[PDB]
């Protein structure tokens, strides 16, 4: 039918089944790609097609940048992983947005490990927000619902 | 009543009477435009302002 735009979403996160309802403003979110390795082999007579044969699944790495905020459940949760405490997962729900605030898609990753959390530089040259370019490497990515 | 002498160290000239030296020459043009005197500006901010 007709497309839809990209700059409704929000993206909430489940800090051991507990859910958090106040993180869901950021200023971009990375788009979630998945893809099937595959190992071509080629052989014998067969010079003329190719035969490509499948291996696992390769998801992606989903970045997510925020301006710097007041302290919240978020922010204590990747520095309590990155300051070497505790090795811990949360759970990602990302939702794509209709006009009257109600959810099209929405992406839920499963496990979601921390990696890295990176702010903008400081300079005293250019106006622009600081922000949180914070990025975390999911397991495994179920969708659901209308319009993908 | 001011006199000839105050007009020569009061007032101001006016442009439609000028020579021009080329060199060791002396060529009446009409009219001479474009000098000027220009510098560019350098800005350094830095942290607490």
């Amino acid at each position: 039918y007709t497309p839809v735009v990209s700059h409704r979403f929000m993206a909430s996160f489940i800090f051991n089944r507990i859910p958090d309802p106040l993180d869901i403003r950021f200023q971009r979110i990375s788009g979630l790609s998945r893809e099937l390795q595959v190992t071509q082999y080629s052989e014998g007579g067969e010079n003329a097609r190719n035969n490509y044969l499948a291996e696992k699944i390769q998801h992606g790495t989903l970045t997510l940048e925020r301006g710097v905020m007041t302290v919240s459940p978020l922010t204590w949760m990747f520095d309590r992983v990155l300051s070497g405490e505790k090795i811990a997962y949360a759970d990602v729900v990302v939702m794509l947005l209709n006009e009257n605030s109600l959810p099209l898609s929405s992406w839920t990753l499963s496990n979601a490990l921390p990696v890295r959390w990176q702010t903008s530089d400081f300079d005293a040259n250019s106006n622009a927000i600081l922000v949180n370019t914070l990025e975390l490497r999911y397991q495994d990515m179920r969708w659901l619902g209308v319009k993908i | 009543s001011t006199s000839t002498s105050q007009i020569a160290v009061e007032y101001p000239i006016p442009v439609y009477r000028f020579i021009v030296s080329v060199g060791d020459e002396k060529i009446p043009f009409n009219s001479v435009s474009g000098l000027d005197i220009s510098y560019d500006t350098i800005e350094y901010r830095d942290g607490v302002g």
